[PDB]
């Protein structure tokens, strides 16, 4: 089975600036690539066949190159309306797709406004206990959340979840940290620390449980 | 001008079944190989099942190999995927697409079908409101646990309430329920003095909650 | 002429699902290559072609189909001279065109009659 990498997961551009995704086939499938671009909400459209034809309709800046295992899907000038996933796939044999490849507007960096919650007396009447460190409005994506319960760092019953690149081009994130509710109630401190790119120094936000 | 609509995508539980369908208009439907194509709640795209004109030829993905069946009907411009023991990694948007020849690339697609495969049934969400643990602005937030299926819709003070709002995206839990937590940043002034409110809609167990912060 | 209809049909499904099978990648022409009618099915227009891609094919369905339409053709109707593309890639959907529209045209009229 042929395996098609695409390195990046997500890239950021500005617009107006040459954007270059790559792709990588584990064999020669010779000339035989697609690329296709996808919107939140609807179906992936073609855009290039046969690693260098641009579909009808196709605007010119798209284009892609490449021959044997190494392609180059190519936007020469980025436009607000490029922003999506691009996918590539081959069809030299049984079809398959790439990962994909996000792209993202590059703005000034921004500091996350944080804030964290306690678990409610409803919740917890229930035998669960979800601690909930909210994240808002930061550049750029890559954000590193880590819990500490008592100064022991957590790796179990963590939920992440990222937002889409907002309209001013950040993003907002939520951690929670779910456990049994006795358990909850055995510790003190809860800390949510955040390492960031726009922070100096890591950010620590916490609270004691027995105030 | 060349369509095709995908229907019959459902919830169903693990070892269950379904069938989907997609009728396509605008070109003679027996000149063309048909295909199914997936893309799952993470957004890698798979292709599952190919059909060549006259049903002679039929290609499958391994991962539904001897569970999924391809077929189709050109006197109805019709082509079927027969999905039997699903799992939950069967969930997923599926796609009708055109083909020239039976392994090429994807020019036509229809707008997707949503299969869903879980062993929980439809479960409405217990909304938990977060109060703050003085200052310019205070936050809130309301944390939306586990409810199935996707989605809510979460609004504050019955929608008067927008500006600072901030509505995470749900995740997935071992259970196979969701959850997500939404937050608003108020006014210091408007806290404590004022009620909050988070009114959280689930539509499809037909359930509406308001849980004063 | 009904009997024409079944004696070509199984050859031009043959043609077209092995075409799919063997051939990979093959892109959309968007040509139209086969007029179906002239109002009885249109030998002199499809004709030409299936000559034209005898050496590209399988010679001994082409012959088969060929008699066939021979049978439906006025013997002063002139045959049109057919440019084959010489690109690989071209001739290949110059080919796959053929068939799905000879396979359309031999569907359209079955309902017809």
């Amino acid at each position: 089975e042929i395996v098609m990498t695409q390195t990046h997961k997500f890239m950021s551009t500005s617009v107006g600036d040459r954007v270059n995704i790559t792709c990588k086939a584990s064999q020669d499938v010779g000339a035989a690539l697609a690329w296709y671009q996808q919107k939140p909400g609807q179906a992936p459209k073609l855009l290039i066949y046969w690693a260098s034809n641009r579909a009808t309709g196709v605007p010119s800046r798209f284009s892609g190159s490449g021959s044997g295992t190494d392609f180059t899907f190519t936007i020469s000038s980025l436009e607000p309306e490029d922003v999506a996933v691009y996918y590539c796939q081959q069809f030299s044999s049984y079809h398959t797709f790439g990962g994909g490849t996000k792209l993202e507007i590059k703005r000034n960096d921004a500091q996350p406004a944080v804030y964290l919650f306690q678990p409610s007396p409803d919740q917890l009447h229930t035998g669960s206990a979800s601690v909930v460190c909210l994240l808002n409005s930061f550049y750029p994506k890559d954000i590193n959340v880590k819990w500490k319960v008592d100064g022991v760092i957590q790796d179990t019953g963590i939920q992440e979840s990222v937002t889409e690149q907002d309209k001013d081009s950040t993003y907002s994130l939520s951690s929670t940290l779910t456990m049994s509710s006795t358990e909850y109630l055995s510790h003190e401190l809860y800390s949510c620390e955040i390492t960031h790119k726009s922070l100096p120094s890591t950010l620590i936000k916490s609270f004691q449980r027995s105030e | 001008e060349v369509q095709l609509v995908e229907s019959g995508g459902d919830l169903v539980k693990p070892g269950g079944s379904l069938r989907l369908s997609c009728v396509a208009s605008g070109f003679t439907f027996s000149s063309y190989v048909m295909s199914w194509v997936r893309q799952i709640p993470e957004k890698r795209l798979e292709w599952v099942a190919t059909i060549s004109s006259f049903g002679s030829y039929t290609y499958y993905v391994d991962a539904v190999k001897g569970r999924f069946t391809i077929s189709r009907d050109n006197a109805k411009n019709t082509l079927y995927l027969q999905m039997n023991s699903l799992r939950a990694e069967d969930t997923a948007i599926y796609y009708c697409t055109r083909q020239t020849t039976m392994i090429a690339w994807f020019a036509y697609w229809g707008q997707g079908t949503l299969v869903t495969v879980s062993s929980a049934s439809t479960t409405a969400p217990s909304v938990f409101p977060l109060a703050p643990s003085s200052g310019s602005t205070v936050a809130l937030a309301c944390l939306v646990s586990g409810y199935f299926p996707e989605p809510v819709t979460v609004s504050w003070n019955s929608g008067s309430l927008t500006s600072g709002v901030h509505t995470f995206p749900s995740v997935l839990q071992s259970s196979g329920l969701h959850s997500l937590s939404s937050m608003v940043t108020v006014p210091s002034s408007r806290w404590p003095s004022e009620t909050f409110t988070c009114n959280v809609v689930h539509p499809a167990s037909n359930t509406k909650v308001d849980k004063p912060v | 002429v009904r009997k024409i209809i079944l004696e070509l049909q199984p050859l031009s499904r043959g043609l077209l699902e092995d075409y799919q099978k063997k051939e990979t990648g093959v892109p959309e022409s968007n040509r139209t290559l086969l007029l179906c009618l002239t109002p009885r099915l249109n030998s002199s227009a499809i004709l030409p072609y299936f000559r034209a891609i005898r050496p590209l094919s399988d010679k001994n369905i082409i012959d088969k189909i060929i008699e066939q339409l021979d049978k439906l053709k006025f013997q002063h109707e002139p045959e049109t001279e057919i440019s084959v593309p010489a690109d690989t890639f071209e001739c290949k959907s110059f080919i796959l065109t053929i068939l799905q529209q000879f396979s359309a045209c031999l569907e359209s009229v079955f309902k017809s009659l």
